[PDB]
């Protein structure tokens, strides 16, 4: 019958890792890369986008960075359509939150949510895992500022910088090195904006080339505002930085 | 839950000596409409068992294909469907009875009174009643919807119990069914003139007798 | 008969290739040259119709589909899986958005949608990945013109021109010569034949040329939607 | 290679391997063969005495369909059942909804829709049988015999299993010697004969010749299993020929 | 409601009125009863509006579907096919009364759609609370191959009856011709009634209503 | 090498059990050809009873489909009757739904479409057949319309389907080539069946008999099979000039 | 017994020059007894507002639906939904639950963003679109709003005369209902900004 | 309703008026209540207008179906069709057929399926409201082998009286002839068959 093609996807390896997790997290490892940075006055989103000609409309290009409510973003690294499967999805969770509590969910319960779905493909279903890591950069009343990461294993962790994607030993280690718990956002943009410059395997680091946010809570009357950079401001904040 | 819209009425029946007779009229009353003057409603299956059937026609039909198609089922594989493994009035009654309760039980029942008549392999008379509710029981006589009313005081005064069924011979049982045949036609308004009789015998074996008919009228006391 | 493939056909290998999707691509290179060229006033998408015989008539065969009537698609690859994703997209378009909002999709969430089809065969249970890319071209109200390319494996990616196919490395590269941010839509229909006369051995004209634009209105709104007649691209091929 | 290890792998060549190999167990199996005549059809089937334990005349190989067509099989027995149990259904349902009852060619193709659909998936195996059938519907006579594939043709004369290339060029003498036809009795005797001169290929064990018929004239146009004395008159005919 | 269609020489007329009412009051005198199918195919709607709206729409995109598989129009046939198996499978329940008329590769057809899934083919019919009326007026004054302007009058005619006989009807006229030249969508086609002038201005002036709070947001 | 069992891709972006599918569509070794008239749709295919117990009128690979579709087919019988029982049950429900009879090349692309569902899906295998679909379409007038295992279609002026297609093809492309009309410019079908017939004995180079040929003639409101009878009568049209 | 009057109540809205409004009474009730006098009908999701009457439940259900649905429209499509959009999915919504529908009477309003035309529409409780240009009426009072409506309206009006017309509209038809009253809000919107004014009105 | 079907010599005719009511209105006066299901198998339809139409559709795509595969279906083949429609589903069914077909080798068959759903093979049917006053005419001057011409008449006349009696039937009076020639259809309006 069928069982002679079956490549089992839900199964330990005799060191007891799970195969598929573990290419999946390869094939992460080639994905552009992203960085989150959480300061005391916001979060950073930062991420490099891959391969692109001249010829790529950049403004209405969308790979790395999704909303997924008024409050949370997250920044993606691995197979962008599997990305946007668990997008909908989480989007979704958070306006059944809504609708049941009239209240905006809480930053981890997505997330957990998430990081669950992705645990059910490793778990059973005999389907390929997601090829997908997530940094989701968001904001509630209980924690304010949070980020966290999710891989195709559903494991999640909280941070107060970190990468995904490629090159993130020499990302984390750039990090860790030039992160205070006291910095602010501005400094927190130059940071990730320097670790992508150093960590690149392009020759520069350049506005077509890049995907940018910010959360602040830096509005008027004390309201969260998630602002997706536009080309134009990308630019501008790399010559203000000094890269360019 | 339906209504009865096509409908036959009585089917008559009792046991003689040597087996059974049964008979019913060639009517398919359509309410007081007398709409259908050809309809059989005795069904013979094999050479051994006759199925009587009153109430809806539509019903009937589609018993009497399931009777049909049972003589079918039983030829395959079975070398015997000819003989010692042929279809019996008691297995065919069974079969029936367990479909009319299943049926009503499903609160969508066949809308029929049937009695099952024949002779089984050991010559043993065969005569049970069913119905729409899979009420069953046996009796020396037995009628369906009015003819239990009209036709089974006259037969009864023939066969009144057991012990009277070896006295009775074969020309008594069928002149007393004939008899309340035409008793029925005086006195039921839904019946006709025109009957089916059938004789199952344990050494003649099944007669089918067609386009019978009610004779020896007496109206002549009308005129006066 | 079960239906037992209720497993993955597509799985990662230990080098983090998606094999299948991989090797869809690969069938993508095999195919036909279409390409898609973006102006200020309109979107052109042109493709070879590679006759499979001279008896056949390539009428019938149309690579280029309308999806709404403000959108368009072409291909590269595999034919079939191109005809049921053009069925799908069409369908998808009236269910999920016309029959609840009233109007027809924009041209990025009927891409995503199409891109959403062809992932889940690039996971699902007991199927190989679609063996086609394909080239959307669409107008709608509040994004203008739009030209979006999606690839077997779900990724989608919108573009101002690009190719796919045959000789898609070499038109690329031709197309970033010719394209600016100033070209009126008769301007990139003239590229667009230059680009697409390079990839094309054998006939060159309107009978052995595909190509339609989403641009003015023909004539509630008229459709974007036009398929260019073979007349109209010989007309065109005189002035090339 | 590799092609034949699973149902509904096209090989190479285009062949479905475990289907051939199906055929290889229909060739292993007893001779049964079916012939054609003036208005009806005759089946008949070699079934090999194993011991003398075996109770004669019981263990019954030819089915009844319905109650005029008849089908006989060599290979797999079991998977021949399986596949008369379904034909019934087919039967059944047709004559429910359209009254009469089923005509041959509508049968053979039930029957060959249903064997065609086990070499489709990898998830079922290949009938074990080549199935030789018949009867007489509205339009005459049919004799029909139905493969492993799912494939079937009408025949004037039919033969399976391993007495069948003895059986095939004796029905193609018939068929050569008869342009005009032949009469119902006379194919219950050739019938018998044919069984016997097959027997050639499973002479080691003897066996014990079965015969049915349906026939316009001789039977009503049902099917009847050939008993008693016509039975005994066949044998007779076919023990003189062998001699 | 009155809906009325027609088949003249050329093609089809179809017609309806504008009155949209809950129970005794109107909520719309001018509200659009006649709807599209296909381009060469359109469906006066009568009955439940509801009903009518989303039926109509619902064949409507299952058409366009077909038709853009198949290449060709749509035949009315179809249309027809589709609405009454639908309507059928519901009872009754889907209160869509519908006069469908359209233009095919095979000519001109009518029907007339009961909300039960009965269909009539037809020359000329009528529905809704002023079918009687109208059809007074094609009894009276039918006959087959009109010329267009005539069929036109006719329907018009037809619709106007219903109008001022019937409450359950009114408002302006709305007609929709259909041949295999063209497709005439005449909304409003008539204005048989002027809306009512008022002779006082009963508007309120500035400061008149009594305030509590006040908020402004700007967006 | 599993990727040569199912219908997934091979690393050049093939799918082997389509191909092997298409090799089963020649296991016959019959050779349809199809053309068109002014009014009609012919469509010719050697038959070949090898048996002589077989009956050979039960030996047929054309199919009336509905009573204006008719289709042969190019592979074994036990596929061809899977794609013909399909293609009448979807002309059936085609008419009841939508009121008119199914066109030819609607048929066509719905039989393509469920050929495609095979190429994509694992636990389905192709059918060997390649679908010949013919009919004079009431909108497009007669009509060819082919399907093959890899779901792929498209309308013909004229067509070849066997073993020896590529021989019968060049000889009908070169005949319209003189002509410079898309069909046979005949008014009775009688002589578009002579036609057919002449350019197949051109192509493959061998006489016909009666019982060598099958033909199917598709005209306005009716799709028909020619018995032996009707197919003499045209050998002989065809000997006596 | 009849849902749609058991919690009673009212919305009205009209359209004027370069603007719309949209009003409703403020009271909830069990039939007879008052129970809130804060119960607002209307609501909004990005510039579109949507009045609705009816089973105070179902208006509850349908806001957070709506919502719900605008949120995730929002986020998929990158733009807030325009009042002819919305509009269509107020209707698909309330069609799909065709036999159990909610028992409510709804109202648009809005100016479409991009076009600057003042929108409002109104539906039945299965989703048939009343698509008026001068006023749609909505509630237990609904006849006489549109007693109302009918002699105070007028065509283009400003703003601030807009106000006082569909301010007497909505007082002088709730005076007239058991049902309705207990307060009222008026929403006055233009294409970029909104003025929201509670009116003085008698509290029986 | 006033329907009829009647066998002669050279195979049967189906006959048929043309009025479908609304309760006391006549929503359709020229209604063609004898509708096709085969070349040579045709119907009679009384009770629901929708009900009828959903069979007969129904039936005309089995016997479409029918044919494809197995050939030309026999009347009684047609009459068991309609019949296990109308048996299965007579708890949502309100309807009354006549079915009527030729064959060459059964020639003129008439078989009736009322309300119940039974079957029931006759020479002449008839059926709907306006039948009841044709049972006492129709039993006197129906004979076996008549004439086409014999038969157009008595299906003329028989169909006129119930007319006269029956508000729910009306019109014109349509008929279909089917023989081994073909198919005829005949229609005969008011001024011809009332002074009869
Ligand atoms: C006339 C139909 S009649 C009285 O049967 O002749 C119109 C037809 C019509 C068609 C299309 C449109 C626009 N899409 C509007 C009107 N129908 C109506 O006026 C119907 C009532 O006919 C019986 N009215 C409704 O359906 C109204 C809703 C509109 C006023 C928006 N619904 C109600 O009043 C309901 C009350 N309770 C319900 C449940 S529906
Ligand atoms: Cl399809
Ligand atoms: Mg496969
Ligand atoms: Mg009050
Ligand atoms: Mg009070
Ligand atoms: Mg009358």
């Amino acid at each position: 019958g069928s069982r002679r093609y079956d490549s089992r996807t839900t199964i330990f390896s005799p060191e007891g890792r799970l195969y598929q997790v573990e290419y999946a997290l390869e094939s992460i490892s080639h994905a552009g890369t992203a960085i989150g940075i959480m300061a005391s006055d916001g979060i950073v989103l930062a991420a490099e986008r891959k391969v692109t000609s001249t010829l790529l409309e950049q403004d209405t290009s969308t790979e790395k960075l999704y909303k997924l409510n008024d409050k949370i973003a997250v920044a993606v690294a691995g197979l962008t359509a599997d990305a946007e499967i668990l997008i909908n999805t989480a989007r979704i969770h958070a306006q059944n939150y809504l609708k049941t509590y009239n209240e905006d969910i809480p930053v981890e319960i997505l997330v957990r949510r998430l990081s669950d779905i992705k645990q059910g493909y490793t778990q059973h279903g005999g389907l390929r895992p997601f090829g997908v890591s997530f940094i989701y950069a968001g904001y509630d009343d209980r924690y304010g500022y949070q980020l966290y990461t999710s891989n195709p294993s559903g494991n999640y962790t909280g941070w107060k910088a970190i990468s995904v994607g490629a090159n993130t030993s020499a990302a984390q280690t750039l990090l860790q090195m030039d992160y205070k718990d006291d910095m602010k956002v501005d400094d927190a943009i130059e940071l990730a904006l320097k670790t992508l410059s150093k960590t690149t395997d392009s020759s520069a680091l350049t506005y077509d080339r890049l995907e940018f946010a910010t959360i602040r809570k830096g509005a008027n009357d004390g309201e969260v505002y998630q602002k997706i950079f536009k080309p134009q401001e990308i630019k501008d904040i790399l010559v203000k930085t000094g890269i360019t | 839950t339906q209504q009865p819209i096509v409908t036959g009425t009585s089917v008559i029946s009792m046991k003689y000596d040597n087996g059974v007779i049964i008979a019913a009229d060639n009517l398919g009353s359509y309410g007081s409409l007398l709409r259908f003057n050809g309809v059989e409603r005795l069904i013979p299956v094999g050479d051994n068992t006759v199925v009587g059937i009153s109430g809806d026609i539509s019903d009937m039909q589609h018993i009497e294909r399931l009777l049909k198609d049972l003589v079918t089922e039983n030829a395959y594989d079975n070398p015997l469907a000819d003989a010692e493994e042929a279809l019996e009035p008691s297995y065919i009654f069974e079969y029936l009875a367990t479909v009319m309760y299943q049926r009503r039980s499903k609160m969508n029942p066949l809308w029929n009174a049937i009695i099952v008549a024949g002779v089984q392999s050991n010559g043993d008379q065969f005569l049970r009643y069913v119905n729409l509710l899979g009420v069953t029981y046996s009796s020396p006589t037995l009628a369906t919807g009015f003819g239990a009313h009209m036709a089974n005081p006259l037969l009864r005064k023939v066969v009144d119990r057991e012990s009277d069924i070896p006295k009775t011979t074969v020309q008594v049982a069928e002149e007393a069914i004939v008899n309340a045949m035409r008793v029925l036609y005086y006195r039921d308004a839904r019946s006709s003139r025109n009957f089916s009789l059938a004789i199952i015998d344990k050494n003649t074996g099944l007669t089918f007798k067609k386009n019978l008919q009610v004779e020896n009228m007496k109206w002549d006391f009308a005129k006066d | 008969m079960t239906d037992r493939y209720s497993f993955s056909l597509t799985t990662f290998s230990p080098s983090g290739k998606l094999g299948q999707i991989d090797y869809a691509l690969t069938a993508v290179k095999q195919g036909v040259t279409s390409l898609g060229i973006k102006a200020t006033n309109g979107v052109v998408i042109a493709t070879e119709k590679k006759s499979s015989s001279p008896l056949a008539m390539s009428e019938t065969l149309s690579k280029v589909s309308l999806l709404t009537p403000d959108i368009g698609a072409v291909y590269s690859g595999m034919g079939p899986d191109y005809r049921v994703l053009v069925d799908k997209s069409r369908k998808v378009a009236h269910t999920s958005y016309k029959r609840i909002y009233g109007e027809y999709p924009p041209t990025k969430l009927l891409v995503s949608e199409v891109a959403k089809i062809m992932q889940e065969a690039t996971q699902s249970g007991g199927v190989r990945p679609f063996g086609v890319s394909l080239l959307i071209a669409g107008h709608d109200e509040f994004n203008g013109f739009s030209l979006y390319q999606v690839d077997p494996s779900g990724s989608y990616f919108p573009w101002k021109a690009t190719a796919i196919g045959k000789g898609s490395v070499a038109a690329k590269t031709f197309l970033e010569k010719r394209w600016n941010d100033e070209l009126e839509l008769e301007d990139a229909i003239h590229i667009a034949l230059l680009t697409l006369k390079e990839s094309v051995e054998g006939e060159f004209n309107g009978d052995t040329i595909e190509l339609a634009i989403i641009g003015d209105e023909n004539p509630d709104k008229g459709p974007r939607f036009r398929k260019l007649t073979s007349q109209e691209i010989n007309d065109r091929l005189e002035a090339l | 290679t590799g092609y034949d290890l699973s149902n509904s792998v096209f090989s190479p060549d285009g062949r479905n391997f475990q289907v051939e190999y199906a055929v290889k167990a229909v060739e292993n199996g007893t001779t049964s063969i079916g012939i054609k005549c003036n208005d009806g059809v005759v089946f008949a089937v070699e079934k090999l005495i194993t011991s003398k334990l075996l109770v004669p005349q019981k263990n019954v190989k030819i089915q009844v369909v319905d109650r005029h067509i008849g089908c006989v099989y060599s290979g797999l027995i079991p998977d021949g059942r399986h596949l008369v149990n379904r034909g019934r259904e087919e039967a059944a349902s047709f004559k429910k909804l359209y009254k009469t009852p089923i005509p041959i060619p509508a049968f053979a193709d039930r029957l060959g829709q249903y064997v065609q659909a086990h070499t489709l998936y990898n998830s079922v195996r290949p009938f074990g049988v080549s199935t030789i059938f018949g009867g007489v519907d509205k339009n005459g006579a049919h004799l029909y015999m139905l493969e492993p594939s799912g494939s079937y043709w009408g025949y004037k004369g039919a033969a399976t299993g391993k007495g069948r290339q003895s059986a095939k060029a004796e029905l193609e003498k018939l068929v050569d010697h008869h342009p005009e036809g032949l009469s119902a009795r006379e194919a219950v005797k050739q019938a018998a004969k044919i069984i016997y001169l097959a027997h050639e290929d499973n002479k080691e064990k003897d066996f014990e010749l079965e015969i049915s018929w349906c026939s316009l004239s001789e039977t009503n146009g049902l099917h009847k299993f050939v008993k008693g004395d016509l039975l005994q008159e066949a044998i007779d005919f076919a023990q003189k020929e062998i001699n | 409601t009155t809906i009325a269609g027609v088949v003249y020489k050329d093609g089809i007329v179809l017609g309806a009125d504008t009155r949209a009412t809950e129970g005794m009051v109107v909520a719309d005198k001018n509200c659009s009863k006649i709807h599209f199918i296909s381009p060469n195919i359109y469906c006066c709607g009568a009955g439940t509006a509801a009903d009518t709206d989303m039926t109509t729409q619902l064949i409507s995109s299952n058409l366009e579907l077909h038709s853009l598989s198949t290449g060709r129009l749509p035949r009315v046939v179809t249309a027809n096919r589709m609405l009454k198996q639908m309507l059928f499978r519901y009872q009754g329940y889907i209160g869509a009364a519908l006069v469908l008329g359209g233009v095919d590769v095979t000519g001109p057809h009518l029907y007339s759609i009961y909300p039960h899934g009965s269909t009539d083919k037809l020359p000329y019919v009528t529905m809704g609370s002023g079918s009687l009326a109208a059809m007074a007026v094609f009894e009276d004054k039918f006959r087959p191959d009109m010329e267009e302007e005539e069929a036109k009058n006719l329907v018009s005619e037809a619709i106007a009856a219903g109008i001022f006989n019937d409450l359950g009807s009114g408002g302006n006229i709305d007609l929709c011709v259909i041949s295999k030249n063209k497709l005439d969508f005449l909304r409003p086609y008539t204005v048989p009634n002027k809306k009512g002038t008022r002779l006082g201005r009963y508007r309120c002036e500035k400061g008149t209503t009594a305030v509590l709070t006040e908020k402004i947001t700007p967006l | 090498g599993y990727d040569r069992h199912i219908t997934i891709f091979s690393p050049e972006g093939r799918l082997y059990q389509v191909e092997y599918a298409f090799k089963a569509t020649n296991q016959t070794n019959i050779n349809s050809l199809a053309v068109r008239g002014k009014d009609c749709t012919v469509v010719i295919s050697q038959k070949k009873v090898p048996d002589k117990l077989l009956d050979p009128t039960t030996v047929s690979y054309i199919f009336c489909i509905s009573r204006t579709i008719g289709m042969v087919v190019n592979g074994p019988i036990p596929d061809a009757r899977n794609a013909a029982l399909r293609a009448k049950a979807e002309a059936a429900e085609f008419r009841y739904k939508y009121g008119y009879d199914m066109p030819c090349d609607v048929l066509a692309k719905r039989m393509a479409n469920l050929s495609q569902i095979y190429t994509q899906r694992a636990y389905m295998r192709p059918l060997g057949v390649i679908l010949t679909f013919v009919s004079v379409d009431e909108e497009l007038g007669p009509s060819i319309y082919k399907t093959d295992p890899a779901g792929y279609y498209v309308g013909y002026k004229a067509t070849a389907t066997g073993p020896k297609q590529q021989e019968i093809t060049t000889n009908l492309e070169n005949h319209f080539k003189k002509s410079k009309i898309d069909h046979i410019n005949e008014e009775s079908w009688e002589k578009v069946v002579e036609f057919a017939i002449t350019h197949m004995i051109d192509a493959l180079g061998t006489e016909f008999s009666k019982n060598d040929l099958e033909v199917g003639v598709a005209t306005k409101d009716k799709f028909f099979t020619l018995s032996a009878e009707n197919i003499e009568e045209r050998l002989v049209a065809i000997a006596e000039q | 017994s009849d849902p749609s009057s058991i919690n009673g109540g009212i919305v009205v809205a009209m359209t004027g020059k370069d603007c719309v409004a949209i009003a409703c009474d403020l009271r909830l009730g069990s039939q007879s007894l008052g129970v809130s006098n804060k119960f607002e009908k209307i609501f909004h999701y990005g510039h579109v507002f949507l009045g609705i009457t009816g089973l105070a439940t179902d208006v509850t259900t349908l806001n957070e639906m709506f919502r719900y649905k605008t949120n995730l429209y929002k986020l998929k499509e990158e733009r807030a939904i325009e009042p002819e959009t919305f509009t269509q999915l107020v209707s698909s919504s309330l069609y799909e639950r065709r036999f159990g529908p909610y028992f409510v009477g709804p109202v648009v309003a809005g100016i479409n963003s991009k076009s600057g035309k003042p929108f409002i529409a109104g539906f039945d409780l299965i989703g048939c679109i009343d698509e008026a240009k001068d006023f749609i009426v909505s509630g237990t009072a609904s006849d006489q709003l549109f007693g109302m409506c009918e002699s105070l309206y007028e065509p283009n009006l400003e703003p601030e005369d807009l106000f006082e017309t569909i301010s007497q509209a909505l007082l002088n038809a709730a005076d007239r209902d058991a049902l309705s009253g207990w307060g009222a809000v008026v929403y006055i919107i233009k294409k970029d900004e909104v003025v929201k004014r509670y009116l003085k009105m008698r509290q029986d | 309703t006033s329907i009829m079907a009647v066998t002669f010599k050279d195979g049967v005719i189906l006959g048929a008026d043309s009025r479908t009511t609304t309760g006391a209105y006549i929503a359709n006066r020229v209604t063609d209540k004898l509708t096709r299901v085969h070349d040579k198998i045709w119907c009679c339809r009384s009770g629901s207008a929708a009900d009828t139409q959903a069979i007969a559709d129904i039936v005309q795509y089995h016997l479409e179906l029918y044919t494809s595969q197995y050939g030309t279906p026999s009347t009684e083949t047609a009459a068991s069709v309609f019949k296990e429609l109308c048996y299965e589903n007579k708890d949502n069914l309100t309807a009354g057929i006549i079915v009527a077909g030729y064959d060459d080798k059964n020639k003129g068959e008439v078989y009736t399926i009322p309300l119940g759903g039974s079957v029931h093979k006759l020479p002449y049917a008839i059926a709907g409201s306006g039948s009841t006053f044709i049972y006492g005419y129709c039993d006197k001057n129906f004979r076996e082998n008549m004439s086409k011409e014999e038969t157009v008449d008595f299906i003329k006349h028989s169909l006129s009286q119930a007319i006269k009696w029956d508000g729910s039937s009306g019109g014109v009076i349509r008929m279909v002839v089917l023989t081994a020639a073909g198919v005829e259809r005949l229609i005969f309006y008011p001024d011809e068959y009332e002074q009869l």
